[PDB]
């Protein structure tokens, strides 16, 4: 099927240096991928929708964009409650996939 | 707008079990609801879903032919039913609602569940 | 002479492939428009002439709309980028004039239309059935490809002609249509497609008058209000899946897809009702909901959307009246320009500009229609699709209505 891959797969930064997640992809996926943040023990919840659109309760720190079929995401800044994992889903094919999966 | 579900536990490896997944403040022949699941220590992996209206469904790769995912409007629930499970089934199961389609054409995930754990 | 009749033709032939198929036919196809114009240097300046009764409500009713868009900038200091894609809408104006000077054979532009569908349909099932695509759209986004076989269906639904062959390959415009439609989901355009051939039956058979299409429409209706008395079938529960939200939206919860738009709708409507005549500016809607006193006290969905849903609610916030204006016109002026060519076509007989009217108007409607629930200024495909087709239609109605 679609295989996604995410680098780094673990990264450490301060508080005030923005950290920057790239999701790649096999084949080509137009829009179709979207980010989640998910805390130890909770339930993900929705960050960036069509890899250019924010949610609703979303700070406008978070931020992506698109590049060919290379997908990456940018935080403004880090605060303490940004300390937690992420993924990224790709929807365009019927058969949708996460990618492995980075922490912060 | 809430989701929740239930029906996990203790299941011996070549059984079955069925997760209920309860739905409130929308209708659920309306959306399309998606079944996620998480091994313990690992990342996020998806199963199966079925559509809005049509009631059209696709299943993953290693769950399909032993998973039956199933809605019934007249109760607003949506149903897992998992068969000949093994060991390598064990993970916490998450419901998942996409959001409005004209807001976004693609699928993308807004309101979850508070998840169950299966073993 | 010849030669420039002919490479229209084949170009108004090919026109509905390259842009339904090829995947960069924009770019094809107005590179075919340029190596027209660039190919007659003399004409042109008697061609305009010739049909400013039609180029002229073509022509002003663009440089107006431009100008009242653009002259939002001069105050509303956003950036240029808002007006890249009106910069689109011009291309009408070349695809218009360029046919105007080479006559085309629109005999060939039903085949093509025929040939698309049924390519874009062999897309399509490779598309869904195979490289398993939720959204099954060709190279383009899912929306605005809908938009487009709808527009190219409803065209083809005006196959000029009463025989056995062409009511076939009419019903099978739809037909291809419809499964192209439904293959790739967005079934609002499957039934706004539908009403809007409806009319069109005024067209496609020429026996059956107002009377006959009155009658059809009122026994549809009460075929629809049947549901209702028994209310088990789908029919009546998934009209019933917004009588909930309505009510709902009525009460103090708004969180629902219809509340949620009702609720932009409003947001927009009051801010219009504040300032009539500019708003916040040209594009930059978002500053409405940032800035209301509803987005301060909750952050539900409706606070975060870029841009309106509905054209005469985002016009009339971001622009105002001027804008309003501009922005009906330019759908309407088409829609009267070809009522006028269409009735000369009916008394000059010559059935082909008659059939190429009814498409004309026909697309208006779609467009209007479609409209009626979604943008169709924020995508590029979709805006530089429906200028190119309106300003290409047109150029046959135009010129068969005169001679």
């Amino acid at each position: 099927d679609i295989q996604m891959t995410q680098s780094p797969s673990s990264l450490s930064a301060s508080v005030g240096d923005r950290v920057t997640i790239t999701c790649r992809a096999s084949q080509s996926v137009s829009s179709a991928v979207a980010w989640y943040q998910q805390k130890p023990g909770k339930a993900p919840k929705l960050l960036i929708y069509s890899a250019s659109s924010l949610y609703s309760g979303v700070p406008s720190r978070f931020s992506g964009s698109r590049s060919g079929t290379d997908f990456t995401l940018t935080i403004s800044s880090l605060q303490p409650e940004d300390f937690a994992t992420y993924y990224c889903q790709q929807s365009y094919y019927s058969l949708v996939t996460f990618g492995q999966g980075t922490k912060v | 707008v809430q989701l929740v579900e239930s029906g996990g536990g203790l299941v011996q490896p070549g059984g079955s079990l069925r997760l209920s997944c309860a739905a409130s403040g929308f209708n659920v022949y309306s959306s399309s609801i998606h079944w996620v699941r998480q091994a313990p220590g690992k990342g996020l992996e998806w199963v199966a879903y079925i559509s809005s209206y049509y009631g059209s469904t696709y299943y993953a790769d290693s769950v399909k032919g032993r998973f039956t995912i199933s809605a019934d409007t007249s109760k607003n629930t949506a149903y897992l039913q998992m068969n000949s499970l093994r060991a390598e089934d064990t993970a916490v199961y998450y419901c998942a609602r996409i959001m409005f389609k004209w807001v976004s054409p693609n699928m993308a995930f807004d309101y979850w569940g508070q998840g169950t754990l299966v073993t | 002479n010849k030669l420039l009749s002919r490479m229209a033709t084949v170009l108004v032939f090919a026109f509905p492939v390259l842009i339904l198929c090829v995947p960069r036919g924009a770019g094809v196809f107005l590179a075919g428009v340029g190596v027209l114009a660039l190919l007659g240097w003399r004409g042109m300046g008697r061609a305009w002439r010739e049909y400013s009764k039609v180029m002229t409500p073509l022509a002003i009713a663009v440089l107006a709309f431009m100008l009242v868009y653009v002259g939002s900038k001069l105050y509303f200091h956003t950036p240029w980028n808002v007006i890249d894609n009106p910069s689109r809408t011009l291309l009408a104006i070349l695809t218009c004039w360029v046919i105007v000077r080479a006559a085309p054979n629109p005999a060939w532009l039903w085949r093509g239309i025929t040939v698309g569908l049924f390519l874009a349909l062999l897309i399509v099932g490779y598309q869904k059935f195979a490289l398993n695509i939720d959204r099954p759209s060709a190279w383009i986004q899912a929306i605005a490809f809908a938009n487009m076989i709808a527009a190219l269906a409803l065209v083809g639904f005006a196959r000029p002609g009463d025989s056995r062959g062409t009511h076939m390959e009419a019903w099978v415009n739809l037909l291809l249509g419809t499964m192209i439609l439904m293959l790739n989901g967005t079934r609002g355009a499957v039934v706004a497609m539908l009403v809007t051939s409806v009319p069109m039956l005024m067209i496609r058979y020429r026996r059956f008058s107002v009377r006959m299409l009155i009658v059809a429409v009122c026994a549809v209706a009460t075929l629809a209000i049947g549901a209702y008395m028994v209310p088990d079938s789908p029919v009546s529960k998934r009209v019933d899946d917004a009588v909930s939200e309505i009510q709902m939206y009525r009460q103090g919860n708004i969180e629902t897809s219809v509340g949620v738009r009702l609720k932009i709708w409003h947001i927009g409507l009051q801010y219009f009702s504040e300032h009539p005549w500019t708003g916040v500016g040209v594009g930059q809607f978002a500053r409405i909901l940032h800035a209301s006193e509803f987005c301060h006290e909750t952050k539900s969905l409706a606070c975060v959307l870029e841009h309106a849903h509905n054209d005469i609610v985002e016009a009339a916030s971001t622009t105002g009246i001027p804008g309003l204006m501009v922005m009906l016109g330019l759908f309407l002026v088409p829609a009267v320009l070809f009522a006028r060519a269409l009735r000369a076509a009916r008394s000059l007989g010559n059935p082909q500009g008659v059939s190429l009217g009814g498409a004309g108007l026909g697309v208006v409607m779609a467009s209007l229609i479609s409209g009626l629930t979604q943008v169709t200024m924020a995508h590029q495909a979709n805006v530089v699709f429906y200028a190119g087709l309106i300003g290409l239609l047109l150029g046959m109605a135009g010129r068969e209505a005169h001679s």
